[PDB]
């Protein structure tokens, strides 16, 4: 098997077979198969559940606040204050359109925090593939 | 098959 | 097993190449599986697949794509989510799809298709990504 730190990313089926006892961070290339939830602002923060896949598994995830804020361009506080002015709320709505699109089109390296007792992970950060990633994959296949 | 993004989308299965 | 209103294929979308489908796939519609008798391992399940390719042809919700290994065909694209629009010849995209036919030309029923043309590296990695992954399934 593969250590869970091997660049440029690992596989969710490998992580599962590891049988981790504790909460474990890995990185994987996934896309969203589907949402399982509407955008929420409960708790004063953004949340959304999804099923992703990296080709080896399916996995329930929630996006962290910081991701969804950067996709929309608005925090929960900013969104509420946007509701008090028509022009600013419009910019929020375009933010929302953009985000919903981003999610449809998302295909990248997700840094996921996986809780083994709960079958549920948290997506901490996203990153697009680059030349370095490519080399790493080259090297790891000895090619 | 069904998935949800902005809305539900349904696929012949 | 989720929200009502989300029902997904049983096993995940395995990354593949047209050629592999064309040659190593076995069974028939609804019962597909990939042969790994070459590396003496067991059959893998082909409900869904993850392919990538350049668009050659686009006709409504049909399309013919091509990966380094060859041509593959897609239908029902009129029913999947529409992100950045990418049913244009020359775009590089990814499909998630359910296998309809394998040979002589692989046909999928699309569940998703997504643009990947705003970053060349996707194309460069596709063939290695496929191989790396097949190597990490026991
Ligand atoms: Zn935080
Ligand atoms: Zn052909």
């Amino acid at each position: 098997a593969m250590d869970l730190y091997s660049p440029p990313f690992v596989y969710l089926s490998v992580l599962m077979a590891s049988k981790p006892k504790e909460v474990t961070t890995v990185k994987v290339k996934a896309f969203i198969v589907t949402l399982t939830g509407n955008l929420s602002s409960s708790g004063g923060i953004w949340s959304i559940t999804a099923k992703v896949s990296d080709g080896t598994a399916y996995l329930d995830v929630d996006f962290v606040d910081e991701i969804l804020t950067s996709l929309i361009g608005f925090s929960v506080p900013e969104m509420k204050q946007s509701k008090k002015d028509p022009l600013q709320y419009q910019k929020f709505l375009e933010g929302l359109q953009k985000c919903q699109r981003d999610l449809i089109d998302l295909c990248c390296l997700m840094t996921i925090s996986f809780n083994p007792s709960l079958s549920k992970a948290m997506v901490l950060a996203l990153q697009d593939v680059n030349m370095e990633h490519l080399e790493n994959l080259k090297k790891r296949l000895n090619k | 098959y069904s998935i949800l993004f902005d809305k539900y989308y349904s696929i012949p299965c | 097993g989720g929200p009502a209103g989300v029902r997904l294929p049983r096993s995940p979308p395995l990354k593949v190449l047209a050629e592999q489908l064309r040659r190593d796939a076995e069974g028939g519609p609804g019962a597909w599986r990939l042969s790994r008798a070459a590396a003496g391992r067991g059959p893998l399940d082909l409900a869904a697949v993850w392919m990538q390719g350049r668009v050659v042809m686009a006709d409504r919700g049909e399309a013919r794509l091509r990966d380094p290994s060859g041509d593959f065909s897609v239908r029902g694209l009129e029913r999947v989510p529409r992100g950045r629009p990418c049913l244009v010849p020359g775009k590089y995209v990814m499909v998630m799809g359910v296998v309809q036919a394998c040979s002589p030309e692989p046909c999928l029923q699309a569940v998703k298709m997504t643009d990947l043309s705003d970053n060349p590296i996707h194309e460069s990695m596709w063939e290695l990504e496929v191989e790396d992954l097949h190597r990490n399934i026991p």
